[PDB]
RNA sequence: UCAGUAACGGUGAAGCGGGAAAAGCUCAAAUUUGAAAUCUGGCAACAUUUCUUUUGUUGUCCGAGUUGUAAUUUCAAGAAGCUGCUUUGAGUGUAGACGAUCGGUCUAAGUUCCUUGGAACAGGACGUCAGAGAGGGUGAGAACCCCGUCUUUGGUCGAUUGGAUAUGCCAUAUAAAGCGCUUUCGAAGAGUCGAGUUGUUUGCAGCUCUAAAUGGGUGGUCAUCUAA
RNA sequence: AUGAAAGUGAAUGCAGGUGGGAACGCCCUGGCGUGCACCAUCGACCGACCCGGAAGGGUUUGAGU
RNA sequence: CUGCCGAAGGCAGAAACUCAGAUCAGUUUUAUGUGUAAAAUGAGAGUU
């Protein structure tokens, strides 16, 4: 059994359509989702920024816009992700609030901007969100001075004493234990 | 290529990557080389091992006398005070 | 501390209480479901090994007791859940 | 990609990471108890159609159904009070534009002269078209004889439609829904999980036995999920 | 890079010296410098092994700086 | 198809660099008893 690879082009071409297809289809709006900046689980990859599947209840309520509408102005909602820092809350707060404000509502019906929507809506165009919502990279810090108590500050030798420290917990913990 | 072959004559006859100190400055772009090293600033680059990929440095070459900021998770034993004697401090990044 | 080594290893940042998760209720008793489980109690009875369980008690060998309940179950954590039930149906009883 | 790594004794992953594509939900478990509000079928009309071939609407009768059909709820919650802001159609014709399917139909210029030859579609001379010098046929190598080719992501015919825009008519909201609070409760799947044993390549099955409700599963007291 | 593994994890001395050594230069054939690569030596450093409580001591070790 | 090199009962060739040598010899002399050592003749000899 061989897998062959002689319809790459042919597939390559079959997605750009599709896309395509897509575009033609749905273009009043962008025809990628906003997505909420996340950071990978692991202590390989914990440095970096990516984009999550979608938003949580948390971060939907902070912003101000309710769950139920969320799906329908095109905000996706992981019910499954949960914000254990404010870093992540307000960074994907304010990722929505960009978005909001740039978001314009086609008023339904097309009788009254009722509540929520645009009163000019002739300005309509498909653009990406990548353009306007560019999902970065963790900040690099930059150049500061020298501070005077890190200087004094060692270094690894406080990383060899917490891990002592650690690999010996359980020798202490059973030492308090058994003596009191 | 088979007419270049041997029988077209033969008819008929049967995770924790790590950096030295050396390559640490290296990390910092030629901007930053050429605006803090060789001079005397009050503020001192930093230099981020961990944004480049490097999650200890170890303790291989010289440096200049230039102070210098290195953030990583581990760092050597004696590379430590080499950052000292060059007149850095090692803050270590969590 | 900010530190990749110890008990409190990793980054420091401003830690946010997480709102209560719906299924992390489930195993909860509810006033209902007990009332329930004390009529269908009631109205049906106990099991045989249960009926020499609490001959076994009322007899005061608790070690073999417990050492069948386990064999009827499998688990020693089945086996004690078991154990604390009956007795405490045994002075209700009583 | 991890990776021919962990693992097992040659077999041989998966997590993470980068991409392609993205969309979420529905029940059982709670009384509508001031009202079975639900549904198939028979009969009679009204309709509508890719269609006299399709799909429905209303009225009436019988039946199903209280051994539970409707509405509300699915744990992300949710219900019950309280609150003051916001939102609303499972509709029916007319017109233009915007696409697409089917087939109908439209396309630029030598057949001029001399030699060879059965035949010129060959050679030479004099010319033309080209958004068309791809290909095929014609008595030998034909852009200009013919079909086609470019124009064409188009003009012209018709018949359909898919979605929106403008416009008209019905609907009935005495309602429903979203959001912040609780002085409240929060029902959640059993011969099923699980254990012992035998069999197959943890997973599954046979058999003995057989659960629980902050309980149960998974990973090294903690973390994460909520099966049957 | 080493260690069974936790792990630790490299120019003392021009990134160490000696001799040979290609080529080059200097004169005045040879001598002189000069020394690549490489080869013989050679000390240090990274470790694993041992002693000491990091310094220091081994003449053990790795297709190590 | 032609040419060149060419065995074996650890070989032949290829590449990388020594010394213009006393550097080797299916050899003969000289000395000590077929072994060893230090004149003849021939050859550019070699090392991983």
């Amino acid at each position: 059994y061989v897998k062959t690879w002689f319809n790459q082009p042919g597939r390559k071409l079959r997605r750009r359509q599709a896309r395509q297809t897509k575009a033609a289809k749905i273009a009043p709006r962008p025809v990628e989702a906003i997505r909420p900046a996340v950071k990978p689980p692991t202590i390989r990859y914990n440095m970096k920024v990516r984009a999550g599947r979608g938003f949580t209840l948390e971060e939907l309520k902070a912003a101000g816009v309710s769950r139920r509408v969320a799906s329908t102005i095109g905000i996706p909602v992981d019910h499954r992700r949960r914000n254990r820092s404010e870093e992540s809350l307000q960074r994907n707060v304010e990722r929505i609030k960009v978005y909001l404000a740039h978001l314009i509502v086609f008023p339904r019906k097309a009788g009254q901007p009722k509540k929520g929507d645009a009163t000019d809506v002739s300005g309509a165009e498909q653009t990406d969100v990548a353009a306007v919502l560019p999902i970065t990279q963790e900040a690099v810090e930059e150049a500061k001075p020298i501070t005077e108590e890190a200087k004094n500050f060692n270094a690894f030798s406080t990383l060899s004493n917490e891990r002592a420290y650690a690999r010996y917990a359980g020798a202490r913990a059973a030492f308090q234990k058994k003596r009191a | 290529p088979t007419h270049v072959s041997k029988t077209r004559k033969l008819r008929g006859h049967v995770w924790r990557p790590t950096v030295n100190l050396d390559r640490l400055w290296t990390l910092l772009p030629n901007e930053a080389r050429d605006k803090y090293l060789g001079k005397n600033t009050e503020v001192a680059p930093v230099i981020n091992v961990l944004q480049s990929g490097y999650g200890k440095v170890l303790g291989k070459g010289r440096l200049p006398e230039t102070p210098v900021i290195v953030q990583t998770r581990y760092v050597s034993r004696r590379a430590e005070e080499k950052i000292k004697q060059a007149g850095g401090v090692v803050e270590l990044i969590a | 501390p900010g530190l990749v080594v110890g008990l409190n290893k990793g980054k420091t940042l401003t830690k946010r209480q997480l709102p209560e998760r719906p299924s992390r209720r489930k195993g909860h008793l509810s006033k209902r479901t007990a009332f329930v489980r004390s009529i269908v109690r009631e109205v049906a009875g106990f099991a045989p090994y249960e009926r020499r369980v609490m001959e076994l008690i009322r007899n005061s060998q608790d070690k073999r007791a417990r050492k069948l309940a386990k064999k009827r179950l499998g688990t020693l954590k089945r086996a004690k859940g078991k154990i604390e039930e009956l007795t405490s149906v045994i002075q209700s009883s009583r």
